[PDB]
């Protein structure tokens, strides 16, 4: 093989201009190499001496399936470039030469194929879509088509779950209903799969479906994968945790009852681990995820108190890192806005105050309006116990008043109304 | 007040 090494780009050039297959084969060859070298892959220099055209053609040698492998590959890496680059191997006519390279009787090349078209599809949802709309999927669907999944190469079967994941991945738009209906059984199929990798793309796949509205989050619940996410959220492997709790996050954005689906499967028993996970941003989505499962139903949220989470939310806000401290907020002023008296005391009986009242010298703007938020939520509950003198000093003695009266002075017009409105309704 | 999301694989790999 040493002698398709190092080739110049007009040696690459002048072989494949011959009017000799084999020497065409010897230089495509010589390109792929050129092209697979760690360092600066001199993809320009290949687009510009115009080569594309010529590798799409070797695509379709059924003669020479030599050549169709090296040229397939030369254009996987061209289309693994930038987006000017992948557009050049689109605008060569390379779609449906690759497609019709998924039912090659080589597996090598049917492979490549698959990451091809995968590379093409990941540039963007236009050329996803246009994929599509050449017919990928069948073909790529029938290359999964098998008893069991055990029996395919291992490298094959991650390249293939790659692909697939992304022609679920862009948005706006997001992929076409009618595609991902027709990919989801295959994609439950793999979230099954016993290898880490195949599992973790599944995962990915299923997160950028439930990216979106509810209806996407409903086609994808609908085929009962929220089970086998919760069971992939506590596996110990943290690229498969992650993308895990990203499906699973998203899902909780839903309905009320798209939400309650997660709690039904077990979710919230891993959530003691997720919370205090050493992955800052394991700790940061899994608080997010919390956040939006406080703004479900009082039912709902009573649950995130049976599994006695509320004490694992009081210590994110104590110490985590910021961006995880302020979802927590946000999960603090949501079980406060929807719940009963009952589990806001609760909440106060855990030891919410003090570290929240501490988050009122963060300079973001957000947070504090968030915060104040809380606090009048609780306020509010403490009234109808006609406790809010108790709480008053609760907030007083742990330095909350010159926090809030500080806030005073805020810049901001909307925080200066809500403290002021604390303090002559509650601190007279 | 439900909020949306708005180490991933990623979106093109080269083979080497």
């Amino acid at each position: 093989n040493q002698g398709t090494v190092n080739w110049s780009v007009e040696d690459i050039v002048k072989g494949i201009n011959s009017n000799n297959l084999e020497s065409q084969l010897q230089a495509t060859q010589a390109a792929r190499k050129l092209l697979s070298r760690e360092k600066q892959p001199p993809i320009d220099n290949i687009i510009r001496a115009g080569l594309i055209p010529k590798f799409v053609s070797f695509l379709g040698k059924t003669d020479c399936s030599p050549i169709q492998f090296e040229s397939a590959w030369a254009l996987t890496n061209i289309a693994s470039g930038t987006s000017e680059q992948t557009k050049a191997v689109v605008d060569g006519g390379a779609i449906p030469a690759f497609i019709s390279l998924l039912a090659s009787p080589h597996a090598h090349i049917s492979e490549q194929a698959v990451w091809a078209l995968g590379n093409i599809a990941g540039d963007g949802s236009a050329f996803r879509d246009l994929v599509i709309k050449h017919g990928a999927i069948d073909p790529l669907l029938a290359l999964l088509a098998v008893p069991d999944l055990s029996t395919l190469a291992c490298g094959y079967l991650r390249n293939l779950t790659w692909t697939l994941s992304n022609l679920c991945r862009n948005k706006n738009p997001a992929p076409p209903l009618d595609a991902v209906e027709q990919i989801l059984p295959t994609l439950v199929r793999l979230l099954h799969h016993n290898d880490p990798e195949v599992l973790a793309d599944s995962c990915w796949a299923i997160s950028y479906l439930t990216d979106g509205p509810n209806e996407r989050i409903e086609m994808v619940v609908k085929k009962g994968v929220v089970p086998q996410l919760v069971k992939l959220l506590g596996a110990t492997e943290l690229p498969i945790v992650t993308p895990a709790l990203r499906a699973i996050g998203n899902i909780v954005t839903g309905t009320d009852e798209q939400t309650q689906k997660v709690i039904d499967a077990g979710a919230l028993a891993v959530f003691p681990s997720l919370l205090t996970n050493p992955k800052t941003n394991i700790q940061k989505e899994a608080t997010w995820t919390m956040s939006n499962i406080t703004a479900g139903r009082q039912d709902q949220i009573q649950q995130v108190v049976n599994h006695g989470l509320v004490p694992f939310l009081v210590g994110v806000l104590s110490k985590a890192d910021f961006k995880t401290q302020k979802e927590a907020a946000w999960a603090i002023t949501n079980y406060t806005s929807g719940g009963t008296v009952e589990q806001i005391v609760y909440l106060v009986h855990c030891g919410i105050i003090e570290p929240l009242m501490n988050l009122l010298s963060a300079k973001d703007t957000k947070i504090i309006q968030v915060i104040l938020d809380a606090i009048s939520n609780i306020f509010q509950a403490a009234e109808k116990l006609g406790e809010t003198e108790k709480l008053s000093i609760m907030i007083e003695e742990c330095g909350g008043l010159d926090k809030i009266e500080a806030l005073q002075r805020h810049e901001n017009e909307s925080v200066y109304k809500a403290s002021l409105n604390l303090i002559e309704k509650y601190f007279s | 007040g439900k909020r949306k999301h708005e180490g991933p694989s990623p979106v093109k790999m080269i083979k080497t």
